[PDB]
């Protein structure tokens, strides 16, 4: 009512409104969704399109090899994330000489929201980021606007989201042990369940990364293929 | 944020609302006058009675020296006077110590503008309540008097009065004034502006002070009218 | 406050500080300005006391350096203070470039100056309105217009302060191309005074070429409003 | 009336609101408890409002950390106000380390922290920490010595504390026997049984991927150590078994 | 975040400054008087119960040898200006080598309470200083105020009912006054402003005998002036 | 319209901030009191938690809690009011105690301590961004003339001396009872006098509470010019002086 | 460095009588003048005088800091200024660059006013380059010619001296003291004050 | 009664929305990207006939291969146009090649949310229309004050922007010749004028593909372009 003039000031209740405003932006976002299973991680999402003569916006992003991240919020504020990302990563691998280690990148990225929430005269991104690598083992993170991080093994961030989750806590016990086709495959149906008007090769984005597999987007062709499979 | 006093931002008409204020404050506060006369420039003006007990004795608490060759009339608050005093001050031995000439009054009384005109719009800082009638003598100008004001504005005058019932004051300047006059002359008609805007008929020699700078024997000085030397100015001035 | 925006989007999409900037422009006194040729003519009006105000001490029309002019119209401090950050940006340029500064360049940067007082925290808009008058580097006389929200452009005729719209919309019916000196004070001293009262003591007119300023002596003024005021009547 | 919008501001009554709507904001959130034994100290976490979450890992989620491999510290509130206050605990050991050559005395290490929770209750543009933490450790010689700061920036140690969501059955369960004469394996039977009286949100499956545990005790020789689950399945099978009966 | 919380109201008056003076006029008074061969500044304490002691609390302070400082007001004030007082004679006597001038330290400390009153993020100083010294050019009297401008006195008071001890005073003074008699005018016009009955430990005096050290008197020197 | 929210004057030239932080200061209702007689100095006060939403638990290490602390060797206190502020203003307390040994070469003395915890105190008046310290406190010592000396302050910053003072509630009512201890006091060995102090310390408590005062329930300490250090006397002995009262 | 602008600078006191005294060159590269006008005394106060012997430019620039801190000091006090506060002040100025600091060795001479009518006592001292001050009640030297006038002074100096008797005493002290020292003399100037007036002579010195 | 970067109940910042109502009055600009370059175009609202109308210009270039149009607050364009081309001639520095048109987007993006500090005070309030050539090729690019840069194969922006989008869609077509795209643009935005199209009442700018260079068509351009405009 009165408490949600600054990011410094709880309610009553005792609840930080500026932060769950930032909440909502992400979930008035588009569309995005990622799986794993035993040895790959793959991620998918639907690039926004305003127009016809609009082109498809760029949803999914590569920070690193071996590691990526898919959006769904304020492009912005990805962007700075993005930027610092690639910079602690490559910082590492510059002064090192080797991968870094993702939970702890995790950990700096929410830090980095943490310092924003909470010290008055800024803000909290109006982001989160679905963040997926092979650091020995295939891994799904998460990001929200308050300093936190949880570690999933399926996710999906905005738009109609909880099509997809029905799906995937439907089909959540069959994602581990099986190939990366019919893996793909899955990530496809649950991005059309989000749908509810078409999917098609330019309005989806679709990444892989596992173990000898870096990260690399699908080519047309290929995700072609995988489309027309879906529709049979 | 939220305690904030919205001081460096426009009104809806494009007047700030602060410097207004401060110039109704300079309004309500004692008259000061200003001439300017062939032998010299005069800064007469009338004290405020606090009590009796105050000091006669010197006590100047209106008009101030800022140099040899400068001088000046407070018409406002006097704390924000007296920081501004020494600010003119420090400009004055700045420019000598710089240049190893004095300063021109234009050139000082454009760093108190500047100077007051920063905190009307740099940062959230109130503005000074204070007007001034600076006045002295330089040789690329001669004898000048100007008229400062919070908002960073000042103009030359020959001759005007500020603070309250300035209108009658300068109507009086207006009536009396000439161009080329005499330091008694001009010292009389300061009595007599000053007990006109008092509304009194005769001044009271405890109730005024006076001042003059002249160029005389090519050395600037200035004079601060003693008690005795002003009930000698009010005996010529009920003669006449 | 100390470094917080003050200036802000209104819900209609609107800098409220900058229009309360032109509020404080459009009270301020008038001024005009043509071009013609190989000169310009700079005209501003003036309000004084009888018998108590120094009329030496105004500086409603200046002069930046060897070739610019200046004219302003709304808050004489605000307009001091810009004068001075513009003259110490001309022997600035002057110093790292060993050529005078062109109108252009010093038009440019009291819209940027004026932009960047207007888009920072804890300072609010200049509120005036300055068109400046110059030669170009190609001896070219170009006399520029600037707004307190950064607009700028570069005009043949144009007037500001009261009144501007009126005086603006004289000059168009009015304003011809490569004119004598004596017909560009001619319009000047018509224009200023379609919205000023008629007296020589009310304007403050000058002329600008290669050589320097010079301001017009009280007896051609006296003689161009008293024959103006014999073509009116 | 305007006096709970600033934490800088108090009351009429001489009492500052904003800190006791963060107090009710830990209550509500995830709770903590952390209690002292014989052989050493077990200390445990319930994240009970991520049951609705199916999609996370078996027992991922860890609001247990520690400093120097020899004192527990966990949270019961804001996750990132709270890594905030663990990364300040880093640093002040690493200080007191780099100073004299020796690990910080726990002690020390409360007032400190409290120090930090508490300089930021001064200042409105500062927002206070979200986050009521425990930091306990245990050795052979003096025993357990189990603190709590809390928001306010009050350190007062106990023989064992719950905080957060159901804290008051809990308690009300902790004082229904002595537990210094208890020792910390068989300990864990006691914590499984609280856990399902006192929480309804939780059952038999959510007992093995939700709830966080680790002990400092001889077993580990007075070091951290999360617990394997040979040790946890056998006393959550009994739990559950003596809770159906 | 730095911003002036005291403002021009319409009609100005600077209402922060005027609760100030409100503040002082409800604090306990302080008086100070100006004679032909020495100056006076002297002030009633309240009737202390019995726990405390006068030899702690001390209204009555010495900035430098011969310059001497009463207050009437908020006590934390008084003791972060009279601090900062005695750095600037300090300062001063490090600089030119000497004891400080009365009207140079009335300045400085002026200046500083008008800046108190200018800053930002801060308040004014709620007290009215009252400082009394000798020097080359004969003795001197000031009186501070929260605005930070300054009076030159030969007798003045502060604080409850100030006017009506500005008028006693006014009604038993002369400018050729010994030193003694302006010491029982003092005691006569604060017995007739207290209202009540006094003795030592009650008020407290301090006193400059000619060119001499600032002297503050003990409880027995009152007692005998008493009788 | 926020006249008081703030550390602002009112229109009656009251800084309402001021009572606000001394009345939560008394909310605490513990209770404070000092003393001194000659050549000895006794500070007593209750091991309770302050009053706030948590409470006394069973699993509560009483010992642990205290409301004496001390500075120096030679320099003891007792802040009362809430927590975190009563640990920042020992903590500053030290800070100046050290830094005064540091730049001047001698251990401080508690008037000058005593005047700039005050001095800080007048600095959080002064500014609007600092909140105020909820935290009176007593600090007591010994001087370079071998004398006892005790100093109170408030978070009004008004540090004043004392020889018998106390803190919290009922303060105008126990000022009757310490004058009168005192005056039946006025009507000694070195070691006697101890005795002596101490048990009117423990009688005044008593008698300004009015229950019984177990021992583990409350905290006693002394300097003096036999050991002229703080140290805190044991509960035992504080049982045998309390069956001495009785 | 000295050798560089070689210089020097007198003063001896008297009976209600006080008198400064100087050289009038510029050097530049030692061995080679360019003025013959170069006072090195500087009037700064009705009744204190000044005088700084080293090089010009340090000369220079300690006359406009001293003036400045004199003219703010009148200003501000409304009063005139005392001999030693602004002694105290200078000494105060050269230890504030006690590293890289002003080479310049002043004097101060002047009167001290003891008031009760008035009586002017004189005053003198001397500086080293940092403000090593050292109140001498007599006859006070500095420079790089400060020898040869420690050596006439003692021979020449009768303690409280008339005016005229004090110029001639001066005057003879400085003008043997500058012929015997190459980089130094050209010319020379005695400024003799009293209460009642103050007398500058310039003297018919070897200047060549 | 609010700071800049505060959040909506909807998750939405109101400083960037009143922006974004800001750049919806301005002069009417349309660009046209095709694989032989890309073309922007401005309606050119000429002040009264004082004015000099070649100070007044609105189609500046960011470097020698791009262009650009703008609208909405026009000091603040100026402010990121000239940090855009002072960042693309650091990259030209750094590196020998041009600058790909999406980097200079991405940057004049960044500064324009550095009002959010995560300095400028506020967001800038302009919308762009920048074009250029690279090694990958022809392309147009928007901006807008909230950060999202979307890129096109025609677009408008200004006062009527909606209809411009409105006729592009129904006319423009892939596979495009230059010309065809140049008639095109003169005919949807003459249909969008208020006053009737002439060649001082319009100006356009290109970048060929073989020549990789910025080029302001003059009136001669213009006057022919009009003369073989269908009607």
């Amino acid at each position: 009512n009165l408490y949600d003039t600054d990011n410094i000031i709880y309610s009553p209740e005792g609840r930080l409104y500026q932060v769950e405003y930032a909440s909502e932006a992400i979930k008035q976002g588009t569309c995005a969704v990622a799986i794993k299973s035993k040895d790959y991680v793959v991620v998918s999402g639907l690039k926004k399109c305003i127009s016809k003569l609009s082109f498809p916006q760029e949803k999914i992003f590569k920070i690193d090899d071996y590691i990526g991240i898919s959006m769904s919020g304020i492009t912005s504020d990805a962007k700075v994330l993005t930027k610092f990302m690639q910079n602690e990563c490559l910082s590492h691998k510059f002064l090192y000489n080797e991968n870094i280690n993702i939970e702890s990148l995790v950990r700096s990225v929410a830090d980095k929201y943490q310092k924003n929430t909470q010290k008055s005269s800024k803000r909290a991104f109006g982001v989160g980021l679905m963040i997926a690598a092979y650091h020995n083992e295939p891994c799904i993170f998460e990001t929200r606007p308050n300093g936190s991080y949880f570690e999933y093994d399926a996710l999906s961030f905005g738009a109609r989201s909880h099509a997809s989750k029905t799906y995937l806590e439907k089909n959540l016990h069959l994602f581990e042990e099986c190939s990366l086709e019919e893996l793909i495959l899955h990530c496809l149906k649950a991005l059309k369940c989000s749908l509810s008007s078409e999917l098609t090769i330019s309005n989806t984005a679709l990444a892989v990364v596992g173990k000898n597999h870096p990260w690399q987007e699908i080519s047309s062709l290929q995700l072609e293929e995988y489309l027309s499979k879906v529709k049979m | 944020r939220r305690y904030d006093s919205r001081t460096t931002t426009f009104s809806p008409e494009g007047r700030l609302y602060q410097v207004e204020y401060a110039l109704e404050a300079i309004n309500n506060a004692s008259i000061t006058i200003g001439l300017i006369t062939k032998d010299g420039v005069i800064l007469g003006a009338d004290k405020v009675f606090i009590s009796k007990l105050i000091d006669k004795a010197n006590n100047y608490e209106k008009i101030y020296k800022i140099d040899k060759h400068i001088f000046c009339g407070v018409a406002g608050l006097n704390a924000d006077a007296n920081i501004l005093i020494n600010q003119s001050r420090l400009y004055a031995q700045r420019y000598l110590y710089n240049y190893n000439e004095v300063q021109p009054v234009s050139q000082l009384v454009v760093q108190i503008c500047d100077i007051k005109q920063s905190y009307t719009q740099y940062g959230g800082l109130r503005p000074y309540g204070v007007s001034f009638l600076i006045g002295g003598y330089d040789t690329k100008d001669g004898y000048q008097l100007y008229h400062t004001d919070p908002s960073g504005n000042y103009s030359g005058w020959f001759a005007t009065a500020i603070g309250t019932n300035n209108l009658t004051a300068s109507s009086v300047l207006k009536q009396e004034w000439k161009n080329d006059m005499t330091l008694e002359e001009g010292l009389l008609l300061a009595l007599k502006t000053l007990a006109k805007s008092t509304d009194t008929e005769i001044p009271k020699s405890e109730k005024i002070e006076l001042a003059y700078l002249t160029n005389k024997d090519g050395e600037v000085y200035q004079k601060y009218l003693t008690e005795k030397e002003i009930e000698e100015l009010i005996k010529l001035y009920t003669q006449k | 406050s100390y470094d917080r925006a003050i200036t802000v989007f209104s819900p209609d999409g609107h800098l409220l500080q900058v229009e309360h900037a032109l509020e404080a422009v459009k009270k301020g006194g008038c001024a005009v300005a043509i071009k013609s040729s190989n000169f310009a003519v700079l005209a501003v009006e003036k309000k004084n006391i009888p018998k108590l105000q120094n009329p030496k001490t105004t500086e409603k029309l200046i002069k930046l350096d060897e070739h610019n002019c200046l004219a302003f119209a709304g808050l004489n401090a605000d307009a001091r203070v810009l004068v001075n950050k513009t003259r110490l940006e001309c022997q600035r340029y002057y110093l790292n470039m060993d050529e005078p500064a062109p109108v252009d360049y010093i038009a440019k940067y009291v819209a940027k100056v004026q932009q960047k007082f207007t888009h920072r925290g804890g300072v609010r808009p200049f509120g005036i309105a300055t068109l400046i008058a110059g030669f170009k580097n190609n001896k070219e006389i170009c006399i520029y217009q600037t707004e307190p929200s950064g607009i700028y452009a570069a005009w043949k005729a144009q007037a500001i302060g009261k009144n501007a719209k009126i005086v603006q919309e004289f000059l168009e019916k009015n304003y011809q191309e490569n004119m004598e000196q004596k017909d560009c004070i001619f319009l000047a001293l018509k224009a200023i005074f379609e919205v000023v009262e008629l007296s020589s003591k009310n304007v403050e007119v000058a002329l600008l070429t290669e050589k320097d300023l010079t301001f017009i002596e009280e007896q051609e003024i006296n003689s161009m409003v008293e024959l103006i005021d014999q073509e009116r009547t | 009336a305007g006096y709970d919008l600033s934490v800088s501001t108090f009351s009429p009554d001489g009492r500052l609101y904003q800190v006791e709507y963060i107090y009710k904001s830990i209550n509500n959130n995830n709770t903590a408890l952390c209690l002292e034994c014989k052989d050493g100290i077990i200390c445990c976490c319930i994240n009970s409002n991520m049951d609705k979450n199916k999609m996370i890992k078996k027992n991922s989620y860890n609001r247990i950390y520690h400093v120097n491999n020899n004192i527990i510290i966990t949270y019961s509130g804001f996750d990132g106000d709270a890594r905030n206050i663990i990364d300040r605990a880093r640093s002040e050991a690493n200080t007191y380390y780099y100073n004299f050559h020796t690990n910080i005395p726990l002690h020390i290490l409360v007032n400190r922290i409290s120090l930090y929770i508490h300089a930021y209750t001064l200042y409105w543009h500062m927002r206070p920490f979200a986050a009521s933490i425990i930091i306990s450790s245990f050795n052979e010689k003096d025993k357990g010595d189990i603190y709590c700061i809390e928001p306010n920036g009050a350190c007062y140690k106990y023989s064992g504390i719950v905080i957060g969501k159901n804290k008051e059955m809990f308690k009300t369960e902790i004082e229904k026997k002595d537990y210094k004469d208890i020792n910390v394996r068989d300990a864990i039977e006691d914590i499984y049984k609280f856990i399902l009286t006192s929480d309804d949100h939780m059952n038999k499956n959510n007992l093995q991927n939700l709830v966080n545990f680790s002990w400092i005790c001889k077993e580990s020789s007075y070091e951290f150590q999360n617990i394997h689950e040979e040790i946890l399945t056998p006393a959550l099978n009994k739990a559950v078994e003596y809770i159906e009966k | 975040y730095s911003f002036s919380l005291t403002t021009f109201s319409p009609t100005g008056k600077l209402v922060q400054i005027e609760y100030a003076l409100n503040r002082v006029s409800s604090s306990s008074p302080a008086l100070g008087i100006r004679a032909k061969n020495g100056v006076i500044i002297a002030t009633e304490k309240k009737s202390p119960n019995e726990l405390i002691e006068e030899n702690s609390i001390f209204k009555i302070q010495q900035i430098s040898e011969h310059i001497g400082i009463v207050y009437a007001g908020m006590p934390g004030d008084f003791r972060v200006l009279l601090k900062r007082a005695r750095k600037e004679a300090i300062r001063y006597s490090l600089q030119y080598g000497s004891e400080i001038l009365v009207k140079e330290l009335v300045k400085i400390i002026a200046s500083i309470v008008q800046e108190f009153t200018q800053t930002g993020g801060v308040r004014p100083f709620g007290l009215s200083l009252l400082i009394c010294g000798v020097d080359v050019y004969g003795y001197h009297l000031y009186q501070i105020d929260p605005s930070g401008c300054y009076f030159n006195w030969m007798a003045t008071c502060v604080g409850k009912d100030y006017q009506n001890n500005m008028s006693f005073l006014e009604k038993r003074y002369n400018k050729d006054i010994e030193i003694e008699d302006a010491i029982h005018t003092a005691i006569l016009t604060l017995k007739e402003s207290y209202e009540g009955v006094l003795n030592e430990k009650n008020i407290e005096i301090g006193v400059a005998y000619d060119n001499k050290p600032f002297k503050i008197l003990t409880q027995n020197e009152i007692k005998d002036y008493l009788i | 319209m926020y006249d008081r929210h703030l550390t602002i004057f009112s229109p009656d030239g009251n800084l309402y901030q001021i009572e606000y932080a001394i009345k939560a200061v008394k909310n605490t209702n513990i209770t404070s009191v000092g003393v001194k007689g000659e050549n000895c100095a006794v500070i007593i006060s209750q091991k309770k938690m302050a009053t706030q939403y948590i409470s006394q638990d069973k699993l509560l290490d009483y010992n642990n809690i205290t409301n004496i602390y001390n500075i120096t060797d030679e320099i003891g206190c007792s802040m009362v009011g809430m927590p975190g502020d009563c640990l920042s203003m020992v903590y500053k307390a030290r800070s100046e105690a050290s830094e005064f040994l540091y730049s001047n070469g001698y251990n401080v003395n508690a008037e000058t301590l005593c005047r700039n915890i005050c001095d800080k105190i007048q600095v959080y008046t002064q500014h609007a961004y600092m909140r105020l310290h909820a935290c009176s406190g007593m600090i007591i010592g010994i001087d370079e003339n071998n004398k006892p000396e005790l100093f109170k302050f408030d978070p009004s910053g008004f540090c004043a001396g004392y020889r018998a003072c106390v803190i919290g509630n009922k303060e105008q009512e126990s000022i009757s009872v310490l004058e009168r201890l005192l005056e039946k006091r006025k009507k000694e060995t070195i070691d006697e006098d101890i005795r002596n102090t101490t048990i009117l310390a423990i009688e005044a408590l008593q008698t300004i509470l009015a229950f019984d005062l177990k021992a583990s329930e409350i905290e006693v300490a002394i300097v003096s010019t036999k050991n002229r250090n703080f140290t805190q006397i044991s509960e035992k002995e504080i049982d045998n002086y309390l069956t001495y009262i009785a | 460095i000295y050798n560089y602008n070689g210089g020097c600078v007198l003063g001896m006191s008297g009976s209600n009588c006080v008198a400064i005294a100087c050289d009038l060159r510029l050097g530049a590269n030692t061995f080679t003048t360019v003025s013959t006008k170069f006072s090195k005394i500087f009037k700064m106060n009705n009744n204190v005088y000044v005088g700084l012997s080293g090089l010009a430019t340090d000369i220079q620039t300690l006359y406009e800091i001293l003036r400045y801190r004199v003219n703010l000091y009148e200003v501000r006090q409304d009063a005139e200024m005392d001999v030693e506060c602004f002694a105290n002040m200078l000494s105060s100025i050269l230890y504030s660059n006690r590293f890289s600091p002003y080479f310049v060795n002043p004097i101060v001479v002047g009167f001290k006013l003891k008031h009760y009518k008035v009586n002017y006592e004189p005053y003198l001292t001397a500086y080293d380059l940092i403000g090593a001050k050292c109140e001498t009640r007599d006859f006070v030297v500095n420079g790089v010619t400060s020898e040869q006038l420690f050596g006439m002074c003692e021979s020449l100096y009768v303690k409280d001296q008339d005016e005229n008797g004090l110029f001639e005493t001066i005057s003879q002290c400085l003008l043997s003291a500058l012929d015997r020292d190459c980089i130094s003399g050209w010319g020379a100037e005695v400024l003799v004050l009293t209460p009642e007036k103050i007398i500058k002579k310039k003297l018919k010195a070897r200047m060549d | 009664d609010r700071g800049v970067n505060t959040f909506s109940p909807e998750g939405r910042l109101f400083q960037v929305e009143y922006a974004l109502g800001a750049i919806k009055l301005g002069s009417t600009a349309v660009g046209i990207c095709v694989n032989d370059g890309v073309i922007l175009a401005s309606e050119r609202r000429i002040s009264s006939t004082l004015i000099e109308k070649d100070s007044v210009e609105k189609l500046l270039s960011i470097d020698d291969h791009i262009g650009c149009a703008m609208s909405g607050l026009m000091a603040d364009a100026r402010t990121l146009i000239d940090y855009a081309r002072v960042e693309c001639n650091h990259y030209k520095f750094i590196y020998n090649e041009n600058i790909n048109i999406k980097s200079c987007v991405e940057l004049i993006s960044e500064l324009a949310l550095d009002f959010s500090n995560l300095i400028m005070s506020r967001p800038f309030g302009v919308a762009l229309l920048i074009g250029g050539v690279d090694k990958n090729g022809p392309c147009l690019w928007y901006t807008e004050p909230s950060g999202t840069n979307t890129r096109f194969s025609a677009a408008s922006i200004g006062s009527a922007q909606e209809g411009a989008e409105l006729l592009l869609q129904e006319n423009y077509k892939k596979d495009m010749t230059f010309e065809q795209a140049e008639i095109l643009a003169l005919t949807v935005l003459r249909q969008v004028m208020e006053d009737k199209l002439s060649t001082s009442n319009v100006e356009i700018c290109a970048i060929k593909k073989s020549d990789q260079t910025f080029y302001k068509y003059n009136t001669d351009d213009i006057s022919r372009i009009i003369d073989v405009l269908p009607s």
